[PDB]
């Protein structure tokens, strides 16, 4: 477990190392913006 | 002239927007460092070992010696939080200098100055960059060194009493002993460099690797590459991207072996114990119960007419039987003080197994790391019930996937650097076909 | 002359009662009291010429002794059967579930 | 003997191989004689029925039931476990009609090769010298007739 | 839950490419 | 249930044995190695047909010019395994004919297999084998696995049967 | 079919008083196993010793009896061989031994309790499966 | 009583005429057993005429 | 001084008895009043002679040389038992227990693989009488058992065995079984097989002794397929003796 | 055998420093556009 004073913080956490896969995605977000260029 | 599928190749002549392509990456490496780790303590529950919760970076940390101490028990987990802390907020600092570089900053940076900036075909700069990162892997090299002899030492799941924290204050500098290892056979009880098994070889391995990278980090600042050299390699960026991930390739199939056979730097009490250890134990297991029960496990004939418990090696050593024979070259703390000259000694099994050793056996015979692909342990018609893969099979799998697809990036990128150098990477020149100027075969 | 023993053993008192000569001593664990500590003690001291042999054995405390006359009325006696008592057989028969 | 002969897995035409060639007497053997129809009991004097082969299986366990099901004897693979050995049971044969009509069997070796027997459905006594019969089961011509025509088809 | 999170960070990369396809940018 | 299907194949009609089903394997095997081949061969024999360092771009489906060189390719790959096609034609009408013919083959092996007309044995490996207890090959090993197979599936898999299997009955090695 | 009371009660002693379950209990029961005990039990085997199984009837014929809640709980706490004669505290879990087995640690009497009555259910629900290991898989 | 002559043996006899007696197999024509006779075995004369 | 495990392992040092230096020469009184035990009889052979059939009945087969072919995985070791003084002075060695069977193969001419258990299971072996010290004379004879190399569970490749397995060739549904007896029913012999010790050096100060020994038992037979061939095997030997 | 392992190793040495040296004499100029 986390220590107390951040236990406010464990839903975030759980979520925190999908963040770098999101970072892939948004790379395709990006090329459908400017139409696959 | 690429396509949004090849679009970072268009970076290949743009030092700055590459650089922050470069800066960015790594703090993605730096976040999902901290981000992990805080996942993993997050979830962590002390009175659980390790490798029955999925964890791969605590593990790494508590064999450095933080967080732990006799048995490979938890005392602290504050030393997990900090490393995971400082990572995550170090990727901000990485990432803020990627994305400016990326986006904002100059595009090439020749022109903003001459030392920060490169010509793929420089070889002395090319050479100068080579030799500063070299110099920065030698000081990390020597961390490690730091850590285990100035700093709180490292785990050691040899120290006598069930494996502890220890100082490493002799480390093995003998050259024979160091470079013997490479020397030594990838094959069967051999296991070239996966089987250092001390902690004294592992930290001298590193003072030399440390000073090795710093001379020769030295060594490519000053000079610029021979004739023979340069007649030898293709130098351009695609060919540099290559050579690395060939060794990335390389780098991971070893991490792969040294994951599934070593207990010495991935503790059995953090990783789990490996096939190895996992089989031997399971003999160990019924050789106890029997033994108890008035079996005698010396003299008991099996079925083929090899000892049910104990048989020879092929060079004669005593070791337990059953199709564990395979895996005689095992180590283990648990296990040796079992051993005599011959192998394991026959007085030592009847008179002197402990409890605790007992208890290891049956442990680690019950987390083999086998188990399915949604995490059911065991072999593979074991029913639902137990939810566990061993971390040893998660990092040697994956490692062997990407190991392996760096092989074939560094085939695509080697023939792509080789065919762009000679001016044919886009196919066949109509009116200059090669093979319409040769004379026919027959 | 060409039988098969251990079928053969079947059809005597062994393939109805524990056979205190030949049966592995798993099958001490069918009555009360019995596994592993007197088990261990039986297998180790046959053969026996007669059931009552048991009671025999030194070092018996009474507790043990009374357990073993509760449970005579569960054992036999026949041959031993080399097949059987070879290879440590008594102590693990290969048979585990 | 012709009613009792149908009644035997060895005229089943799919109980045949691809490659096991010639007349079905190469493999069974020339039928001679019916040798009877066999009942088997165990020693509390119940009458047991062996389980008959289905075509599907090259080979078959030997399990003997009640009338109503129940598994009363068999013969074992494991025998340390062995609850229903044919030794324990007491399990006889007796045959009635053919060759073998009025004789019973209480050895167990030759009760089991009858039931090994049984399972084939009606047992018959086979000349496998003639034809040097190899003792495996062929197709017969609705067989291979079937096979040629679905093929060519 | 945990999904209130992940919905505010998974948000935030296509917000940034909105802004800036809005506000016609360097994308 | 697809998979269920294959293992019953294996332990009820011995079926990888047959040689039927090995000429699909051949087919469909064959089949995958000369589409993954002849793609890599085309792609890496194309002529320069324009600038760009994404080669797709330089095809049009009008041009009458191939699009890459059958000589180079020929040259290639009579240099590297001795022979090679020459004919456009026949490599195509080729790429047809194997993993059909393949497909077909298995199919006449399976009409087999409704009749239980199977190449489950060979037999004069089983006249060896039932005299000479030392005598084992791979195809015997084999065989043991298959009844593993039928006795331990059966009663599950046939419930209509009402197999009833005593644990004494089951074929089992040693300790498993 | 349900998992009524009647399935639900179980001996809790050797003098034949019962306990009913709640499903509530049942299933805290099966969880508790799971994490402290199927890596060896699962099933009701033991894959460490094969001979000696979580069935029922051999749970009564254990010296001690163990075919009821209490039996089981004192096991929990204070395990011994099958026949009574030696305590096993060193070499199998037990809240004597929370100090080698550190899983046993956070188990408090309700939980043993629980773990217990699932034992004691999952025959009922599960007949030869519990405890007759690979042949009824 | 078995001697090669009897079992329809034609080149046997040319090779032990001028000195080839022994197989790789450790028997030799004279009923000698455990011999090593080098790479000129029967065996060996064989594999020397195919290759 | 002596080695660890890790100067040996791989070697094929594992396999060889220790040996006695060729200074002793010496003897070890035995007191009839004290008991004593073999703490340690280690058996390594070096020679597997089998000897061959002759067609006829009129000129005798010989013991001919083999081939080992399983490797350094042959010797006896760790053997223990009483050494007991009989009323007339004779010493009886009585094997309780050790690693006192090794499997080997060995290979004769034409390539016929022959198995055997090596053993000295059950080793019963006596001196002669009013020995009153072991000297690099002294003599041991005995007799020791020849279980069945392979054991009850054994199944051969189609499926039979003793206590497990098929009982008839159920690849052959409709053969006759009359032919096939002797390989349908399995059966598990057990056989003698003798023994000497020469005792050729003796370390009176340490009680230890060493020497040679030459043995005869039979082959496998497996499970009663075939008829056993008759096996002599030479060797060395070690022992350590101690009192009680 | 030791004879056996001797030739071996040389046979070996041999093979493996004929391609060592063969690559490294000057293999990229072995093509047929562009020779540097
Ligand atoms: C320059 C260009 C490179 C070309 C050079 C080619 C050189 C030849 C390569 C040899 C290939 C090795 C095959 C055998 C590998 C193996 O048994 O490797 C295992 C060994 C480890 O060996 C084990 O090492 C063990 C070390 O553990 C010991 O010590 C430990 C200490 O804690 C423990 O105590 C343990 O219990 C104890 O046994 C023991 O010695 C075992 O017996 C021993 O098997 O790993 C190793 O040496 C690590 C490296 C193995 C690499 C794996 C190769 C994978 C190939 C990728 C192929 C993909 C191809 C794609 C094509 C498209
Ligand atoms: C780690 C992954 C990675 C990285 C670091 C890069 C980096 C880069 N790419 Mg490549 N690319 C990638 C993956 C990646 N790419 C993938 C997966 C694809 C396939 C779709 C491509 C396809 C591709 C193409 C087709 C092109 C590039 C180009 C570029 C460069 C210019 C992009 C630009 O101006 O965008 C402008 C984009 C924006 C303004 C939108 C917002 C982007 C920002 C950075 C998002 C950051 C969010 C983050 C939460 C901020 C934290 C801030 C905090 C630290 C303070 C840049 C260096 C271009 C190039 O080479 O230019 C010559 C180009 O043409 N990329
Ligand atoms: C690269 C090394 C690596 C390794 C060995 C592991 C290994 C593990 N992770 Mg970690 N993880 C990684 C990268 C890695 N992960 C990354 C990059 C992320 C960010 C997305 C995470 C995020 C993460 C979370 C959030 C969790 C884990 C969990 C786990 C465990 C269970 C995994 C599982 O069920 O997968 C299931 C198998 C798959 C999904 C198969 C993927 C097959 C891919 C798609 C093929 C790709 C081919 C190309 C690359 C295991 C110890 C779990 C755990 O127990 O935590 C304590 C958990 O909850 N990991
Ligand atoms: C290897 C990565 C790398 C490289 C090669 C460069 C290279 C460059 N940067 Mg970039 N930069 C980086 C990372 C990198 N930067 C990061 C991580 C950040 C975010 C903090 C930035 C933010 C940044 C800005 C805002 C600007 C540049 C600029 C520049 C240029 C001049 C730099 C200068 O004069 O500093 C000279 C040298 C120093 C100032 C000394 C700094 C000493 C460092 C900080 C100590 C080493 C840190 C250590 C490794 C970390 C320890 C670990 C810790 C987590 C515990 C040059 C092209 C400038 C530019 O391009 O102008 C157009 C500019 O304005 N950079
Ligand atoms: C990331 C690390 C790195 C990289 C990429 C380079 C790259 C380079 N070095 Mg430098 N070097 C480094 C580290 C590195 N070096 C370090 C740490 C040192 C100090 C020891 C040196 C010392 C050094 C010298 C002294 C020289 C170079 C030279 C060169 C150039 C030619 C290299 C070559 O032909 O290799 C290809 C390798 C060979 C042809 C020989 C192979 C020998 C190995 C050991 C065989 C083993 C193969 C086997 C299958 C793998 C198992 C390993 C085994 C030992 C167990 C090239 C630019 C040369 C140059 O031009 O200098 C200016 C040169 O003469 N380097
Ligand atoms: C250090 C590693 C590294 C680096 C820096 C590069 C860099 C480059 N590569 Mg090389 N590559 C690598 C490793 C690397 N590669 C490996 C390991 C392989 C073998 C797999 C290749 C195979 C390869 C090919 C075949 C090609 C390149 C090309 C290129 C160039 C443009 C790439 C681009 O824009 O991608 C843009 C990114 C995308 C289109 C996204 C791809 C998405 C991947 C395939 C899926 C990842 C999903 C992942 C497994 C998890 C999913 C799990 C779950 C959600 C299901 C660029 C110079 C191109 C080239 O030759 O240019 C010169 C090209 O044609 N690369
Ligand atoms: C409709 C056709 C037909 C049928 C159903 C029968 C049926 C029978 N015949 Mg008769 N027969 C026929 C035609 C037929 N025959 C013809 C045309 C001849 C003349 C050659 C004979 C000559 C004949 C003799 C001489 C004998 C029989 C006998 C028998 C019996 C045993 C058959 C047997 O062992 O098959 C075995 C069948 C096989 C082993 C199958 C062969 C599979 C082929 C070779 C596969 C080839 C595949 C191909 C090469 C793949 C390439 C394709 C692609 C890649 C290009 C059976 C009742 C026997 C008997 O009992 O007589 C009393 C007997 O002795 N038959
Ligand atoms: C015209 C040219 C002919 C020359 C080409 C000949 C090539 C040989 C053909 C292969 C024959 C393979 C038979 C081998 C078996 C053999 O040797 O045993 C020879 C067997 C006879 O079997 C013998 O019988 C004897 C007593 O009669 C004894 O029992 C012997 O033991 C037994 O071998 O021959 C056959 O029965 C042949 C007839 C088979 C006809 C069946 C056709 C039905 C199958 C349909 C096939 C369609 C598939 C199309 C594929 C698409
Ligand atoms: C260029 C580009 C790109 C890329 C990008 C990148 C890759 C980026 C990166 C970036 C990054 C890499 C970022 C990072 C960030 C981070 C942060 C921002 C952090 C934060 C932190 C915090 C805030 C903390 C907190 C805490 C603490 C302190 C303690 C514990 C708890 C918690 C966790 C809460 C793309 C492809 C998209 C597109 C195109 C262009
Ligand atoms: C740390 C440590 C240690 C140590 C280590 C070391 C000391 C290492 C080293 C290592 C090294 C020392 C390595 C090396 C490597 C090398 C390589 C890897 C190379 C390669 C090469 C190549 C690749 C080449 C190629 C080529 C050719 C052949 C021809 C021409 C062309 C070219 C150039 C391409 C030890 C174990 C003790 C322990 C633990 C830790
Ligand atoms: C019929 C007849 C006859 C005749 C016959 C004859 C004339 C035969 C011939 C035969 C022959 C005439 C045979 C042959 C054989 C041969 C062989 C068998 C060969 C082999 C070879 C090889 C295999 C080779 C290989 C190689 C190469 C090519 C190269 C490299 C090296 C090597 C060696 C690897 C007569 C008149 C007597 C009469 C009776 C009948
Ligand atoms: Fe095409």
């Amino acid at each position: 477990k986390l220590p107390e004073a951040y236990a406010i913080f464990d839903p975030l956490v759980d979520v925190l190392p999908v963040i770098p896969v999101l970072f892939l995605a948004l790379a395709f977000v990006w090329q459908a913006a400017v139409g696959f260029r | 002239g690429f396509a949004w599928w090849a679009g970072n190749a268009r970076l290949i002549n743009l030092s700055g927007k590459l650089l922050g392509a470069h800066v960015a990456h790594a703090g993605l490496i730096v976040f999902w460092a901290g981000a992990m780790t805080l996942f993993e303590l997050a979830h962590f529950i002390p009175e659980k070992p390790m490798y029955e919760q999925g964890l791969i970076l605590i593990p790494h940390i508590a064999t450095l010696g933080w967080g732990v101490g006799p048995g490979g028990e938890v005392v602290d987990t504050f030393p997990f939080f900090v490393v995971g802390v400082v990572h995550l907020i170090s990727s901000a600092v990485l990432g803020f200098g990627g994305v400016y570089h990326a986006i904002r900053g100059p595009e090439t940076l020749e022109e903003y100055s001459s030392f920060f900036g490169y010509d793929w075909k420089d070889k002395n700069k090319m050479t100068t960059i080579l030799g500063f990162h070299l110099i920065v892997l030698g000081i990390g090299a020597l961390l490690l060194v730091a850590k285990a002899m100035f700093f709180g030492g490292l785990y050691d799941t040899w120290a006598p009493g069930g494996g502890d924290v220890r100082v490493i204050t002799n480390p093995t500098l003998d050259p024979r002993v160091i470079f013997g290892y490479l020397l030594k056979s990838p094959f069967g009880g051999e296991g070239w460099i996966v089987s250092v098994n001390n902690l004294e070889d592992v930290v001298g391995g590193h003072i030399w690797i440390g000073l090795i990278c710093i001379a020769g980090g030295i060594w490519h600042i000053l000079t610029t590459p021979f004739g023979w050299a340069r007649r030898a390699f293709i130098w351009s960026g695609e060919a540099y991207l290559s050579y690395s991930l060939g060794a990335l390739s390389m780098m991971g199939f070893i991490a792969t072996c040294f994951v599934w056979f070593n207990n010495t730097v991935y503790p059995s009490e953090f990783y789990g114990p490996t096939g190895p250890e996992a089989s031997q134990a399971q003999a160990m297991t019924f050789l106890i119960r029997d033994q108890k029960l008035g079996a005698n496990v010396g003299s008991a004939q099996g079925p083929t007419g090899l000892g049910k418990y104990l048989m020879r090696s092929p060079t004669g050593e005593i070791i337990f039987g059953g199709e564990t024979m395979r895996f005689w070259d095992f180590r283990g703390p648990w296990l040796e003080p079992l051993r005599g000259p011959n192998g394991l000694d026959l007085n030592k099994i009847k008179n002197d197994i402990q409890p605790w050793q007992e208890r290891r056996a049956a442990e680690y015979m019950t987390h083999a790391p086998l188990g399915s692909l949604n995490s059911v342990g065991g072999v593979a018609t074991e029913i639902n019930s137990v939810n566990f893969v061993s971390p040893r099979s998660w990092l040697a799998t994956s490692h062997f996937v990407l190991a392996f697809f760096f092989l074939v990036g560094h085939l695509w990128h080697a023939g792509r650097a080789r065919a762009a150098a000679a001016g044919f990477e886009k196919g066949i020149d109509r009116e200059s076909e090669p093979v319409l100027s040769m004379p026919s075969l027959d | 002359e060409l039988v098969n023993v251990v079928d053969e053993k079947l059809g005597t008192a062994y393939g109805e009662k524990i056979d205190l000569n030949n049966t592995n001593i798993a099958a001490f664990i069918q009555y009360r009291g019995l596994y592993p500590t007197l088990a261990k003690l039986i297998v180790k001291n046959a053969p026996y010429e007669s059931v009552e042999d048991v009671l025999n054995i030194p070092g018996l405390t009474e507790r043990q002794k009374q357990i073993l006359r509760e449970n005579l009325e569960h054992f036999t006696v026949t041959e031993v059967e080399t097949a059987l008592v070879e290879g440590g057989d008594r102590y693990n028969n290969g048979l585990y579930k | 003997e012709k009613l009792a002969f149908y009644d035997y897995i060895g005229n089943n035409p799919a109980k045949g191989g691809l490659f096991r060639t010639g007349p079905m007497n190469k493999g069974d053997g020339i039928a001679q004689a019916w040798k009877g129809h066999a009942v088997f009991r165990n020693k509390e004097g119940e009458e047991l029925f062996v389980r008959r082969m289905p075509a599907f299986f090259e080979s078959f366990p030997v399990i003997l039931t009640d009338k109503n099901g129940v598994v009363k004897a068999d013969i074992p693979f494991r025998r340390a476990e062995s609850k229903y050995s044919f030794e324990q049971q007491g399990v006889t044969v007796s045959f009635y009609g053919g060759e073998l009509n009025g004789q019973t069997f209480t050895d167990p070796p030759t009760v089991k090769s009858y039931a090994r027997k049984a399972i084939f459905g009606e047992i018959f006594e086979f000349d496998t010298e003639t034809l040097n019969s190899d003792g495996i089961f062929r197709t017969s011509p609705r067989g291979w007739f079937t096979f040629a025509h679905a093929v060519f088809a | 839950a945990q999904l209130t999170m992940i919905a505010m960070i998974g948000i935030a990369g296509p917000m940034i490419i909105f802004l800036l396809a809005v506000r016609r940018g360097n994308l | 249930a697809i998979f269920r299907f294959l293992l019953f194949f294996q332990g009820f009609h011995n079926w990888t044995l047959n040689p039927f089903h090995m000429m699909g394997v051949a087919g469909v095997l064959g089949g995958a190695l000369l589409c993954a081949i002849h793609g890599a061969t085309v792609e890496n024999t194309l002529f320069q047909d324009g600038e760009g360092a994404s080669t797709f771009r330089a095809f049009n489906p009008t041009q009458a010019e191939e699009t890459y060189s059958m000589v180079t390719a020929n040259r290639f790959w009579s240099q590297i395994f001795g022979i090679a096609f020459s004919n456009k034609r026949w490599l195509h009408f080729f790429m047809l004919f194997v993993p059909v013919t393949g497909l077909w083959m298995s199919a006449i092996g399976v009409v087999g297999l409704a009749l239980n007309l199977r190449s489950y044995d060979f037999i004069s490996q089983e006249i060896r084998a039932a005299e000479d207890p030392e005598f084992e090959t791979f195809y015997t090993k084999n065989l043991l696995l298959n009844e593993g197979i039928r006795a331990w599936m059966a009663p599950q898999d046939q419930p209509h049967e009402n197999f009833v299997f005593p644990e004494e009955v089951l074929p089992r090695g040693n300790a498993l | 079919a349900e998992l009524t009371p009647e399935v639900l009660t179980v001996p809790l002693n050797s003098e034949g008083k019962t306990i009913t379950l709640t499903e509530k209990q049942y299933l805290e029961g099966k969880r508790l196993f799971q994490y402290a005990c199927a890596s060896c039990h699962v099933g009701g085997i033991t894959k460490t010793n094969p001979s000696l199984d979580l069935r029922t009837e051999t749970l009564a014929l254990a010296t001690p009896p163990r075919d009821n809640i209490e039996g089981l709980v004192d096991y929990m706490k204070n395990p011994t061989t099958y026949d009574g004669e030696q305590e096993i505290a060193e070499v199998h879990p037990s809240l004597r031994s929370a100090d080698i087995f550190p899983k046993m640690r956070n188990l408090t009497e309700k939980d043993l309790v629980a773990i217990a009555g699932h034992i004691l259910v999952e025959p009922k629900i599960l007949g030869d499966k519990w405890g007759g290991g690979k042949v009824y898989y | 009583l078995n001697p090669m002559w009897r079992q329809g043996m034609f080149v046997l006899p040319f090779m032990a005429r001028l000195g080839v007696t022994g197989s790789w197999s450790g028997w030799s024509i004279t009923g000698e057993t455990g011999i090593d006779p080098g790479f000129w075995s029967f065996e060996g004369v064989a594999l020397a005429h195919i290759v | 001084q002596t080695l660890t495990y890790d100067d040996i392992v791989g070697t094929g040092l594992a396999n060889k008895c220790p040996t006695l230096d060729d200074t002793a020469r010496g003897a070890y009184p035995i007191d009839s009043s004290q008991t004593y035990r073999i703490a340690r009889l280690c058996l390594q052979p070096t020679t597997f002679l089998v000897k061959e059939e002759p067609k006829n009945k009129r000129q005798e087969a010989e013991f001919v040389p083999t081939k080992l072919v399983t490797r350094e995985t042959t010797s006896l070791d760790q053997i223990q038992g009483e050494l007991k003084v009989n009323s007339d002075g004779s010493l009886t060695f009585v094997e309780e227990d050790g690693i006192d069977f090794q499997p080997v193969t060995v290979q004769m001419a034409g390539g016929e693989r022959i198995p055997l258990l090596f053993t000295v299971k059950n080793l019963v072996a006596s001196t002669q009488p009013n020995v009153t010290s072991i000297t690099t004379s002294t003599d041991f004879k005995g007799e020791f058992n020849v279980p069945s190399y392979r054991t009850a569970n054994f199944l051969d490749p189609k499926g039979r065995g003793l206590a497990s397995g098929y009982d008839s060739a159920i690849a052959l549904p409709q053969a006759k079984e009359e032919e096939l007896a002797r390989a349908n029913v399995k059966r598990f012999s057990l056989t003698k097989g003798q023994i000497s010790l020469n005792v050729a050096k003796v370390d009176g100060r340490t009680g230890e002794i060493a020497g040679t020994f030459e043995s005869e038992q039979l082959s496998d037979d497996d499970m009663g397929a075939h008829e056993p061939h008759e096996v002599k095997i030479q060797g060395v030997f070690y022992a350590s003796i101690e009192p009680a | 055998m030791e004879t056996l392992k001797i030739t071996v190793y040389i046979v070996v040495t041999f093979f493996v420093l004929l391609f060592v040296f063969g690559f490294l004499s000057g293999d990229p100029a072995r093509n047929p556009k562009r020779k540097d």
